[PDB]
Order: C-alpha cells, then sequence, then structure tokens
C-alpha cells in the first residue's frame, strides 16, 4: 500500500497496492483471479487492476488497520467479548464464503485480518490462497504461517481442504480472548509439540489414521489432554465448545465454517464498534 | 530433442512479432491517477500518500 | 480429499461459471487466417507439452479454455498461434501448478520460436483479454466429482473418463458447442458404459438434473469421437492414456452401439 483517497462525491475511501514486474508472479495471478469471484462484506474488496509495462496496479477498498495491530493496542486491555463474539461470526461468514466458492485462504493469521471504526472485520491478503477441486489433490506443503498452521499439514498429511482455514480461525479466536497466540511455536516439531501438550497427543482412536502420516513418529511424547476451561480461562461454556469443535484433530470432524455460524454461541451476537480509537 | 520440442507453424519475424506486441488512459479518467508515472493527478480522489 | 460439507455449494457454482467463462462457439469463422485443424495441432502440442513437464491435467484444460477465450476476441495470425498457446500454458501453470515451469522452459519448448521477452509480453496480453479472469471450470473439474457416484470406485472407469474429456479438447468443431458440465456427463457415461455396462446413475441425475436423454447429443458425438481416435490425425492423447499410469485404457476396445 503506497497511496490512499478518499472521493469527494461518496465520501468512500480507497488503496492502491502497486506490483513491480519470469513475468506475473503466481501469487499475484492467484490473488487476482480469486479475489475478482470473491464479493462478500466480510472479505475486502478488489476495486480494480491497471496493468502497465512493468507495474500490475490493484486498488481496494480501505481499511483502517488489522487485528494484529488492534490485539497489540489492546494488549493489556480486555477486548470485549460482544466484539470478540461479532468479529468472530463475521470471519466464519467470510470464510463460509470463501469455502463455498472453492477457495482456500491459507493465511489466516492476525495481521491478515482488517478492520473498520463500524466493527467491520474482512479478510485480506490472498496471495496464499488457492483454488481447489472436489475431491482434493496434492497441493503446496508446509503452508500457513507456522503459529497458525494445522496439525495434519504439520504431520504431512497427502491432502488437506477446508479445515486448514477453520484451525487458523480457532486459534485466532483464542487470541483475541487472551491477546496471545494460543501455539507460539519456535519451529515445526516445537508448533507440533505446543499443540499436544495443549489438546494431547492424537492416537488412533482421537485420529484415524494419524500413526500412518508421514511425518508421524512414534518416539512423540504422549500428553495428556487438558480441559479448554484451562485452555482458555477467561471464555463461557457456548465459546469453549466452538473452540474445541474448531481445532479438533480430525480434520473430518472439525466444524465447518457454515455449521459454526449456526452455533449458541452466536445466539446474542451484535455487531459493536471497537472499544479503542483506530 | 524430446518430441514435445518443436516449432508449429515456421519462424517468425521477431522486430514485428515485437513491434505488434509492444503497442500492447480510461482508468486514468476513473481513478485521477497516472500510473505508468506513478503519480496522483487533480481529481474528485484526494491521493494521501503513506 | 473429500470436502462433504461444500461439495454441492462448489457444484452449483461451477455450473453459474462455465456459463460466463464459455468461449463463443462461432469464433473460428471469424479469424482470418488460423483453422480448427490449426487449433487441433496447437492442443495436441500442449498435451505433449504437459507430458514432458509431468503437468496436472487440469493445467491442460484450463490452457485450452484461456485459449479458446482469448481467440473468441483476437485475431492471430498462424505464426504466433503458438506463442498463444504457449503463454495460455505458462498461466495456467501459474494458477493450478505447485511448481510451474519457467519461462525459459516454455521458450525452450517451442524449439526457440519465440523470445522469452515474447512470451511474457504475450502472457500480459492474455491477461488483459481474460481481464484475470482464470478460475475457469473445466470438464477435468466436473469429472472428479462425478466420479464419487462411483458404485464403486473404479480406477479403469476413472482413466477412461479422463481419456474422453482430453479428446474433446483436440476438435472445437462440434465440443465447443457443450458446457464442460455436459462433456464430463457424457464422458462419465460412456467410459462407465464402455468398462462396466453401467448407465449414469440416478444420484447423478438428482445432482445434475442431467439424463441420458439430455446427454444425448454431447454422448453421440463423443461416441463417433471415440470410434475413430485411432485414425485421429493427432494422437498425442491417445499416446498418453497408453501409459500403465491411465490402466492402458486407450487401448480399449469402444462398444459399437449404445443402449440409450
Amino acid at each position: 500500500v503506497v497511496y490512499k483517497a478518499r472521493n469527494k462525491l461518496t465520501g468512500e475511501v480507497v488503496a492502491l497496492k502497486k506490483i513491480r514486474l519470469e513475468g506475473v508472479p503466481s501469487t499475484a495471478i492467484r490473488e487476482i483471479s480469486l479475489l475478482k469471484e470473491l464479493n462478500h462484506p466480510n472479505i475486502v474488496k478488489l476495486l480494480d487492476v491497471i496493468h502497465t509495462e512493468n507495474k500490475l496496479y490493484l486498488v481496494f477498498e480501505f481499511l483502517h488497520q488489522d487485528l494484529k495491530k488492534f490485539m497489540d493496542a489492546s494488549a493489556l486491555t480486555g477486548i470485549p467479548l460482544p466484539l470478540i463474539k461479532s468479529y468472530l461470526f463475521q470471519l466464519l461468514q467470510g470464510l463460509a464464503f470463501c469455502h463455498s466458492h472453492r477457495v482456500l485462504h491459507r493465511d489466516l493469521k492476525p495481521q491478515n485480518l482488517l478492520i473498520n471504526t463500524e466493527g467491520a472485520i474482512k479478510l485480506a491478503d490472498f496471495g496464499l490462497a488457492r483454488a481447489f477441486g472436489v475431491p482434493v489433490r496434492t497441493y503446496t506443503h508446509e503452508v500457513v504461517t507456522l503459529w497458525y498452521r494445522a496439525p495434519e499439514i504439520l504431520l504431512g498429511c497427502k491432502y488437506y481442504s477446508t479445515a486448514v482455514d477453520i484451525w487458523s480461525l480457532g486459534c485466532i479466536f483464542a487470541e483475541m480472548v487472551t491477546r496471545r497466540a494460543l501455539f507460539p511455536g519456535d519451529s515445526e516439531i516445537d508448533q507440533l509439540f505446543r499443540i499436544f501438550r495443549t489438546l494431547g497427543t492424537p492416537d488412533e482412536v482421537v485420529w484415524p489414521g494419524v500413526t500412518s502420516m508421514p511425518d508421524y513418529k512414534p518416539s512423540f511424547p504422549k500428553w495428556a489432554r487438558q480441559d479448554f476451561s484451562k485452555v482458555v480461562p477467561p471464555l463461557d461454556e457456548d465459546g469453549r465448545s466452538l473452540l474445541s469443535q474448531m481445532l479438533h484433530y480430525d480434520p473430518n470432524k472439525r466444524i465447518s465454517a457454515k455449521a459454526a455460524l449456526a452455533h449458541p454461541f452466536f445466539q446474542d451476537v451484535t455487531k459493536p464498534v471497537p472499544h479503542l480509537r483506530l | 530433442k524430446p518430441s514435445a520440442c518443436r516449432n508449429l507453424f515456421g519462424p517468425v519475424d521477431h522486430e514485428e512479432l515485437t513491434r505488434d506486441l509492444e503497442k500492447h488512459e480510461a482508468s486514468q479518467r476513473k481513478w485521477n491517477f497516472d500510473f505508468q508515472n506513478h503519480k496522483p493527478l487533480e481529481g474528485k480522489y484526494e491521493w494521501q500518500e503513506v | 480429499n473429500e470436502v462433504p460439507d461444500y461439495h454441492e455449494d462448489i457444484h452449483t457454482y461451477l455450473r453459474e461459471m462455465e456459463v460466463k467463462c464459455k468461449p463463443k462457439v462461432g469464433y473460428m469463422k471469424k479469424q482470418p487466417d488460423i483453422t480448427n485443424s490449426m487449433r487441433a495441432i496447437l492442443v495436441d502440442w500442449l498435451v505433449e507439452v504437459g507430458e514432458e513437464y509431468k503437468l496436472q491435467n487440469e493445467t491442460l484444460h484450463l490452457a485450452v479454455n484461456y485459449i479458446d477465450r482469448f481467440l473468441s476476441s483476437m485475431s492471430v495470425l498462424r505464426g504466433k498461434l503458438q506463442l498463444v498457446g504457449t503463454a495460455a500454458m505458462l498461466l495456467a501453470s501459474k494458477f493450478e501448478e505447485i511448481y510451474p515451469p519457467e519461462v525459459a522452459e516454455f521458450v525452450y519448448i517451442t524449439d526457440d520460436t519465440y523470445t522469452k521477452k515474447q512470451v511474457l509480453r504475450m502472457e500480459h496480453l492474455v491477461l488483459k483479454v481474460l481481464t484475470f479472469d482464470l478460475a475457469a471450470p473445466t470438464v477435468n473439474q466436473f469429472l472428479t466429482q462425478y466420479f464419487l457416484h462411483q458404485q464403486p470406485a473404479n480406477c479403469k472407469v476413472e482413466s477412461l473418463a479422463m481419456f474422453l474429456g482430453e479428446l474433446s479438447l483436440i476438435d472445437a468443431d462440434p465440443y465447443l458447442k457443450y458446457l464442460p458440465s455436459v462433456i464430463a456427463g457424457a464422458a462419465f457415461h460412456l467410459a462407465l458404459y464402455t468398462v462396466t455396462g453401467q448407465s449414469w446413475p440416478e444420484s447423478l441425475i438428482r445432482k445434475t438434473g442431467y439424463t441420458l436423454e439430455s446427454l444425448k447429443p454431447c454422448l453421440m458425438d463423443l461416441h463417433q469421437t471415440y470410434l475413430k481416435a485411432p485414425q485421429h490425425a493427432q494422437q498425442s492423447i491417445r499416446e498418453k492414456y497408453k501409459n500403465s499410469k491411465y490402466h492402458g485404457v486407450s487401448l480399449l476396445n469402444p462398444p459399437e452401439t449404445l443402449n440409450l
């Protein structure tokens, strides 16, 4: 982002992104072609694309800042539950739309979620996204920023799909409640062990097939599963229920975004403005 | 050497081909911004930089 | 690899988009120089390129979609047709592949007909003409969904259906007349029938709304294409599907008649 501008006649604000030109980067190819198909109130809107001989311009709707900066600004102040609930509800709507349109985001992290002064939150940065097929093929391995990376990716699964984004969203949910990353690993194996120490080391009962995964090792320490009331202490019964379903080990049992929209946690959801000035 | 390595419809005039491709304002009017030069233009969009 | 929660949404969406991403049926009549026969030569070469660089079948299908849409809008002299095809394969690779080949490899595989800069300029031009709308539905995307309706899974049927779907890419007349979902339907039924004697399942009538009656025109064409395949001027797909990887399905005898 190198330029922004408010429209006089409307008051609407836009942002200008630039890409200098192996030709057009595959990340740009995917980001642009997929964003053109993803018009939703909780997905950052691509307004226009301008090609020049050595530069590619993208015009986006403008949003004030990202969730990471917001949480850091609120590092010592609780983010009110209604706002956490509203943000999660909106993120699930944006993600369900992506999945229903055969797009995996594959880099959901607070830095890639943009917020405004009206209480909206939107998915951004689709540079790492991909259009998937049904059923899925093997795609790029080791995707997703480490702290938000699902265990099936860490264990080298031949196949992954929509569940990987739900895992990341579960991590972000927890992080909004504490302002601290749920699984802050220092390496792939440390990441895996942080997950295991929290959710228990998975076995064939909890996750059929897990012991046959390419990067599973029988030497893995066997940690016991702890209660979610200890994982995210301030979270209420409904919140813990939802979080536990987003962090299910087995990707086939992990809750979908559209199913999550009907969870009792959202029974009293509203759309409050942020508790801090942006 | 591999069988896939082949020309289909003969040699081309590179100068002419490059010319025809080098050939390839309406957006500049829409956004009041000069993209080729990376410069804002006076207009209904007020281009505050970063 | 299944995504049961979104299968129906995605199918419905692809059915919407295949109408929007469809090339113009009669475009070849508006081209001053190139013809369906030249297009066939081009697509057959792209099959070989895909084999040489071990690219996905989906990548090939996407490239053909990009080419047909490009030629629906832009006139191209025969000497530039391979450049169009090369840029389309480059773009489809960037979109679809984990490891897209470098531009230098695409230049090389044309036997150095064009330069790197020319290929990159053509990439730019294709993107402009297609207005960056690259996420097109393909026959392949419908086939893989239809395969989930097998009772039970048969890898020979799947390979033969893919083979038949690929054959359709070669011949703009008649296949530009049909939507990818329809070609996929005809290919699946014809493959299923050839190998097992079974027909288009009721579960796919429920999913797609297509019946053997609605698939009939495309099926009649595809059956003829299948029957005449060993005599076709373009043979790269047949050669590709002799591979044990595809269970040698191109060697199977087509049924003399269908049972519609």
